[PDB]
């Protein structure tokens, strides 16, 4: 059923690159089937994806498909190119992208709660605890249970606007932020991480409810990251507390820069900080990490010999298979919900 | 080939076949099984009586409401009805017929799941599907954004739906309900002389009730035209033959809805919890949910619901606002009604949740597909 | 006691209550009986709209007493 | 009034103390529907239990919940047990007390379970639970004692000393009436005759019951049969036909003495006797020897009494005194027993009363009825 | 009741506030001094981020309560 | 399931290694993917791997109990009765050999990957050293896993003259049950320790070709085929071993040294292990047992080597196909016993 359910899912107005790639994956997952001729393909898919790259993905799914058109639908096939020179992604409506990335954050966080003896951050205590604006709070207490790290990473804060001054100066990126400051109010959401709160989601997937706050786009800012990066949800646009970790983790790198597990460990705390923020919904994943990308940021790690992750995973299918399903739902619905209604315009 | 609907309704369970504009069978959703005695001494494995016959049979059996409150208490005393249901009522074998079936508003994630699977397991149902029974009877007015009161025997709720989703944030519970209104006129009509105390004279209250009762447009103007005129008084014949005067009680009792101080809850009425949930969304949606506010269930069937809430809610509301109470006329069965329609929808054929499917991935494969 | 109060439909609705009993009580009893509320009740015997506060002492009200209704139309 | 059960492999007889026979009887199968098409528009009727199962056979789906002497469902056992306390015998379980049999060597989790059952589900104001031949020993009279219980699905071989069922000897048998049923349709089909269904096999059983017998000597029986006309005996089967048995009528039974009949390499019941008996203290063979009393349906064959003891008469001590005891009324001595027992005025205090069931749980079936 | 604020050059505003007085009022009480909007205004007590919501009296704040102030430069 | 299942377990051709295979089945089946339970499966795929059936079965009658809430009792009992009868038959372990030929293409396929098939061609000299004048000088260069094998399984040629003072330390070669008749050659398009005419899945059969027939002395006290039953006997056991272990017991006090040792001898050692096993000339616990005797390992324990002696982490899919041949030929003996017995009634 998938050749024509899938069919009636590209029929949706509002798709977005997102989500092609998403159900075309799917499409090509279930029907090619899992013949390990074709694994390398859903593999670099879904590695592009993370990383935002949709144009390549979407040329390779058009292609992997114009060889493999013997093998599949050209229904399907023909439709998927109709509808893709269009495809365009709106920030404030990628759904489909805030659930991919809020479950990324648990499995990221789920990794460093192996991958970490909690060490670090019991050595990045001593960097916070000089680094902090007089008018914070030492952290003096051990860092234990990794519930007890993000707070401490989340208290980094507090060092804004003070001390994370001097590195944002340099930005020439986050001069194009697009929070607008209407201090439109909090609202509630029983939805996690970066989903928006009227936005549908799994029943098991439920955070209970809490008061998510609301922000806005300028919209007249020109390069805004949010139509510089159309392909990012949009929490605020970029984390200017970004700079406050490295104000202190530039120096953790100092101070510890002989230490031989230096570059493992700067990225148990660059990439909590990318779960969290994803997690508790202050931010996105590019808005957070296209401000640490930037050639300022990385000359204090290059100069001392840390690459960075970024939070890439080895494995990301089980997002995107959970994904999968929710476009395909949330748009198998949008479908009911116009016949429904051609046929509620068909009475009377 | 049809795919049988069914609202496990907190009182009246309701079911029937796509097509059908009409719930063909409704029964209570009561089930019991003998009290004393044993009585059960030739009943050959009727150790249960579910349904009509088990208000029929009530001294000789001990009654547990399931789905009291919306949510399914007892699994096992619900498959029954489900089986009543099924075989006995609507005279269909599960496994032939996909099963749309009906949760309340907030139904915990574990409550879905066991009727996943109750339903492939137990019936063996081809396929199924899971869904809010306001999102449906929204679904019936055709539309898929706007707050849903459903009101029915236990349990009212608000739920306001933005594009098929309804907004769990939003969803307000008033545990008040039909049934407390029937008791509700049984007090009143008591005091009024005649004596409604046996649980078989609340079933005539009912009657009077929905056969009588209605909503006063001002509780105040309608009391009075009660005392300065007998013009409100109505008469019913009890079955005894005694035929009794209903006046100032027609309204009173509905009226219990919009202010529950009648009935010593100090929760709100209907009218403010309305409100209290579309402003419990952004700001940017409550605008469509005041211009659509269907109302859903049987206590809204009382006559004078409608004029009255807009009444009441254009005045706890912005004075711009373009207030709009919806009652179609079919309410009572509008939940399932709705159902009728998406089982019927073709594009739903491929949002059922197919028994391959479960095999897959168990019983939590609900959460995937029926949202 | 057993004070009679009267609608203008001529019904009588029979109210029992001591006379060391405020008129806002007396008010609030027939509510309970009729439903009335007590701020759409004026209460008239022997020609003057009962204050509340005072007992039904100070107007010698007494037993079966026939005291009148006019319920307050307003708000229509 | 005292109420007796037992849970047999194939029947289930009942009835009330102080009677000499079991009001109800019957088989302990229940069944559920195979299709949804029959349940369609009955009242709860997912099981028909006992003869009305066997009566719709083809409609359902058959369980012997307590095939081989355990039971396996404890979900269908409530249905066979309801069945009888209330539409069988028409009682109503919370006013009568209910003494219940218990296979040999039933684990102690059966135990307690049973008891469970009856104080729970059907609110049994008092309970025992009784090995089956212990009681099938009572009704003989004697305390001390082998008992060769043989019925539908297991046949065990019991001893039994001062009242207490040893455990060390108690040897069991897979060998039965069914496999009796179905050796004789084998063999009556080789003869000519064609009983294979199910309704077949009803019927094999009445010529089985009726007609067979157990032969002193095979081989001297063989013959008379090869030799005479003597042994052939004529039943009418229901379809208006009339058929011709005679040396089956002494093979089928046989296949207890010699089960090779069955492929089963097993020892028969004349050796399985022997060795638990040899499983035991000398001192007591001696009067295990001289108290076989034998309790069943499938040791209702005539003439398996004699055989019994021209076998052990020769697989035992030539000095020895053996006596093979065969009540008349044996297919229901287990409940004999019980109707003995329960009627006894000191059996007033053995009961399990509801009372303790609560201060102690299920395992109050351990300290009470062993 | 004068609490100071201290600003990030270090000069104190000295205020005078009751404990009753919501945050929200602090803030704007500081817009009358020295003009800060409230809203780019973030104030900061014992390691905490004073919230608009909560009273003075919520967070202990006493008779020389230095509470420190951030303002932000969110401009672009 | 709960049919299919024990409608099997009725076969009377049961062994240990079905049981546990097939019993394996019924609980992922009907557990499902709790994972609760996800240990407990991984270990018995080891613990059947190494031939330790017996705890095996406690195990799993014994997870049962604790999990029999979960699942069915007729069948939990039929395993429970059918379990304190069984026996394995060296002759036919069937399933065993199946799973045995599988794993030595896993193991095959292992070796390929890690292997840069340096300590072949560094084997190759200790060969060159130790061989019998008789035998040929490898003086080629091994390129090919194929090539690794053919140079390996030719240090046959070593045997009878420098195997010998090696093997009379041993005491469980004394005990070997190949019978000395030479019964020949019989076809066979079954792979490895597989026997000839016992069935196979259509894609794991070989091109036909000569096999060897070889028969059971049983009249040997202490048979290796007594002792363990467990192993399917295909030549009892390899002295072939002790030949290996002359051009080992070189290669390690030549390259004592060497740092990798270990992983080097454990590519020969799990090769050669590969190799019979899928060529046919012995089962693994055959050769196994051979270089696990006390003092075979000494020379590994002076020199530092660890044997792994094949155990791969992952047998999950050899355990697959397993449990499959069982399900099939157990479930065919039943209709073949129906078959028999509706045409018992013909005839
Ligand atoms: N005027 C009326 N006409 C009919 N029924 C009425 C009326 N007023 C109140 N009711 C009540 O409606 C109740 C039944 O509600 P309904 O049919 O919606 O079932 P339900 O239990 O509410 O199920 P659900 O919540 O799924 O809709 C009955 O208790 C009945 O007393
Ligand atoms: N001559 C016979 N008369 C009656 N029944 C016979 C006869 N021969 C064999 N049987 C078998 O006896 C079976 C019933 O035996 P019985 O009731 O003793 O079994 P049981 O329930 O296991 O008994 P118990 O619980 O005493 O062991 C019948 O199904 C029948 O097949």
């Amino acid at each position: 059923k998938i050749e024509l359910s899938i069919s009636l899912s590209l029929d949706s107005p509002k798709l977005d690159e997102s989500d092609f790639i998403l159900l075309s994956v799917k499409y090509l997952e279930k029907s090619l089937g899992k013949k390990k001729e074709f694994s390398g393909f859903f593999e670099d898919i879904e590695k592009l994806y993370f990383k935002q790259n949709y144009k390549e993905a979407i040329e390779k799914i058009l292609d992997f498909c114009k060889k493999n058109e013997s093998l599949l639908s050209e229904q399907v096939v023909q439709r998927l190119a109709e509808v893709a020179p269009r495809l365009k992604s709106n920030p404030k409506d990628n759904e489909s992208r805030r659930l991919y990335e809020t479950l990324y954050a648990d499995h990221l966080e789920s990794v460093i709660k192996q991958e970490s003896d909690l060490s670090v951050f019991n050595e990045l205590r001593d960097s916070y605890n000089a680094v902090k604006p007089e008018y914070a709070v030492t952290h003096e207490t051990e860092i234990k249970t990794l519930d007890e790290a993000k707070q401490f990473i989340l208290s980094f804060v507090m060092l804004n606007d003070n001390v994370e001054l001097p590195l944002k100066a340099q930005s020439e990126r986050y001069p194009k932020k697009d929070r607008s400051r209407e201090e439109l109010g909090n609202t509630p959401s029983a939805n996690p991480g970066i989903m928006k709160p009227n936005s549908p989601n799994f029943t098991d997937n439920l955070v209970p409810v809490r008061d998510v706050p609301k922000i806005a786009i300028n919209e007249k800012v020109a390069g805004g990251y949010s139509k510089t990066k159309p392909t990012t949800p949009f929490v605020a646009s970029l984390s200017g507390t970004t700079y406050s970790l490295m104000v202190v983790l530039t120096d953790y790198i100092e101070k510890h820069k002989t230490d031989k597990d230096i570059e493992k460990k700067v990225n148990q705390i660059i990439n909590l900080w990318i779960s969290s923020y994803i997690k508790e919904g202050y931010h996105s994943y590019s808005e957070v990490v296209d401000v640490l990308t930037e050639p300022f940021l990385q000359s204090i790690f290059d100069k001392a010999n840390i690459k960075l992750n970024y939070g890439v995973l080895d494995d990301t299918h089980a997002e995107f298979r959970k994904a999968q399903d929710y476009v395909f739902g949330l748009t198998i619905q949008s479908a009911m919900h116009h016949e429904l209604q051609e046929r509620f315009k068909n009475k009377e | 080939i049809a795919a049988l609907v069914i609202d496990n309704g907190s009182g009246m369970c309701k079911a029937g076949f796509a097509g059908d504009d009409a719930p063909r069978a409704v029964f209570p959703s009561i089930v019991g099984r003998p009290r004393h005695q044993g009585v059960m001494v030739g009943m050959g494995q009727k150790d249960s009586y579910v349904g009509d016959e088990a208000q029929s049979k009530r001294g000789i059996l001990t009654l547990k409401y399931p789905i009291e409150h919306g949510i399914v208490t007892n699994w096992d005393d619900m498959e029954k009805i489900w089986h009543h249901t099924f075989y006995n009522e609507l005279r269909v074998a599960p496994e032939e017929h996909p099963v749309l079936l009906t949760e309340a508003p907030l139904n915990p994630k574990a409550n879905r799941e066991k009727m996943t699977q109750i339903m492939f397991e137990t019936f063996n149902t081809p396929a199924m599907y899971v869904a809010i029974q306001a999102v449906l009877s929204l679904y019936a007015s055709g539309r898929t954004t706007g707050i849903v009161m459903d009101s029915g025997d236990g349990v009212t709720h608000t739920v306001p739906i933005y594009e098929g989703y309804a907004l769990p944030h939003a969803i307000l519970r008033l545990d008040l309900a039909g049934r407390d209104l029937t008791d509700y006129l049984m007090k009143i009509l008591t005091e009024r002389g005649y004596s409604f105390t046996t649980t078989a004279e609340r079933e005539i209250v009912r009657d009077i009730k929905e056969k009588l009762c209605y909503v006063a447009l001002d509780f105040e103007q309608e009391m009075a035209t009660a005392a300065s005129s007998s013009s409100l008084e109505k008469s019913y014949e009890l079955p005894d033959g005694q035929v009794i005067t209903i006046g100032n009680e027609r309204f009173r009792c509905p009226e219990a809805l919009f202010q529950p101080s009648f009935l010593g809850m100090e929760s709100c009425g209907i009218h403010e919890t309305t409100f209290n949930s579309i402003m419990k969304c952004d700001v940017d949606i409550r605008k469509d949910l005041y211009a659509n506010t269907v109302l859903s269930g049987g206590t809204t069937m009382y006559p004078g619901i409608a004029d009255r809430m807009q009444k009441e809610i254009t005045a706890l509301a912005p004075s711009t606002m373009k207030i709009k109470i919806i009652a179609p006329p079919e309410r009572k069965y509008s939940v399932w009604i709705g159902g009728s329609i998406l089982a019927s929808l073709s594009t739903f054929q491929q949002m059922w949740i197919s028994k391959q499917e479960y095999d897959e991935s168990g019983p939590s494969i609900v959460h995937r597909k029926c949202f | 006691m057993q004070i009679f109060v009267k609608t203008l439909t001529g019904k009588t609705i029979t109210l029992e209550v001591e006379p060391s009993d405020t008129i806002e009580n007396v008010k609030a009893k027939i509510q309970d009986k009729e439903g009335i509320p007590p701020d759409q009740q004026r209460l008239i015997f022997a020609g003057k709209q009962l204050e509340d506060g005072r007992t039904l002492s100070d107007y010698n009200i007494q037993k079966e007493s026939t005291l009148h209704l006019v319920l307050r139309l307003r708000g229509g």
